[PDB]
């Protein structure tokens, strides 16, 4: 399936 | 010879499309595939997506994939990209411009073995 971006913290 | 199971899930019209769109939206990051190295004695990821602030460095990125493995601090880690290990001071930016396939994604595998791939 087309899994969401881990949004990487600063 | 880096092998990413990822890119035989998705095809690279779809992954274009979707590093292009990625790219635009975010531009102050750059979208990242991180997969364990074929053969490796390393815990897989359930996330395999990354959207990466370009300045975070490589040695910080390091950091977040070994808590989320659950590595040791002795525990070895290395990534490798396009076969080579990158050095910890370079921001994933960097790492990204030099390295990012076609599809506008940067493929990163991860190891527990200094050598890639078996
Ligand atoms: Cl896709
Ligand atoms: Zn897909
Ligand atoms: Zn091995």
């Amino acid at each position: 399936e087309e899994a969401e971006f881990v949004e990487v913290e600063p | 010879s880096m092998k990413f199971q990822y890119k035989e899930d998705h095809p690279f019209e779809y992954r274009k499309k979707e590093g292009e769109k990625i790219r635009k939206k975010y531009p102050d990051r750059v979208p990242v595939i991180v997969e364990k190295a074929p053969k490796a004695r390393v815990p897989d990821l359930d996330k395999r997506k990354y959207l990466v602030p370009s300045d975070l460095t490589v040695g910080q990125f390091y950091f977040l994939i070994r808590k989320r493995i659950h590595l040791r601090p002795e525990d070895a880690l290395f990534f490798f990209v396009n076969n080579t290990i990158p050095p910890t001071s370079a921001t994933m930016g960097q790492l990204y411009e030099d390295n990012h396939e076609e599809d506008y994604f940067l493929y990163v595998a991860y190891s527990d073995e200094s050598v890639y791939g078996k």
